[PDB]
C-alpha cells in the first residue's frame, strides 16, 4: 500500500474579526503664533487754552 | 478652479446678433472671506486685544 507524508492542515487563528481601524496619530507642523497687540487708542479732553 | 466648454467658446467672439458673446469676452475670478474678530471697549475707547 502507498506510503507518503500525511497532509496536515493548520487551523485556529482568526481572520476578519472585530474590525477596529484606529491607526491615526494626531499632530502636524505649521506656523507657531502671531505677535500682535494694540492699545486703547488715545483720549483727548482739553480745551479753554489753559496755558 | 476649472473652466467650462461654454466659457472657452464664449471667450472668443463670432456670436450672431443678440447672442451676448458677439465680441470676445473677459472674465475675472473673485473670492471673499468672512471671519471672526474680538473688540474690547474700555477707558472710554476701543482697541484690538489680539490684533
Amino acid at each position: 500500500i502507498v506510503l507518503r507524508g500525511p497532509t496536515l492542515a493548520p487551523t485556529l487563528d482568526r481572520t476578519a474579526t472585530h474590525t477596529v481601524t484606529r491607526p491615526r496619530a494626531l499632530g502636524s507642523f505649521h506656523s507657531t503664533a502671531g505677535p500682535a497687540k494694540h492699545a486703547a487708542s488715545i483720549m483727548a479732553e482739553c480745551k479753554d487754552e489753559s496755558r | 478652479v476649472t473652466m467650462s466648454p461654454e466659457s472657452v467658446v464664449a471667450a472668443a467672439g463670432g456670436g450672431n446678433n443678440n447672442s451676448g458673446y458677439n465680441e470676445p469676452q473677459r472674465f475675472a475670478l473673485v473670492v471673499i472671506a468672512v471671519n471672526h474678530n474680538v473688540i474690547r471697549i474700555m477707558n472710554g475707547s476701543m482697541g484690538f486685544p489680539i490684533l
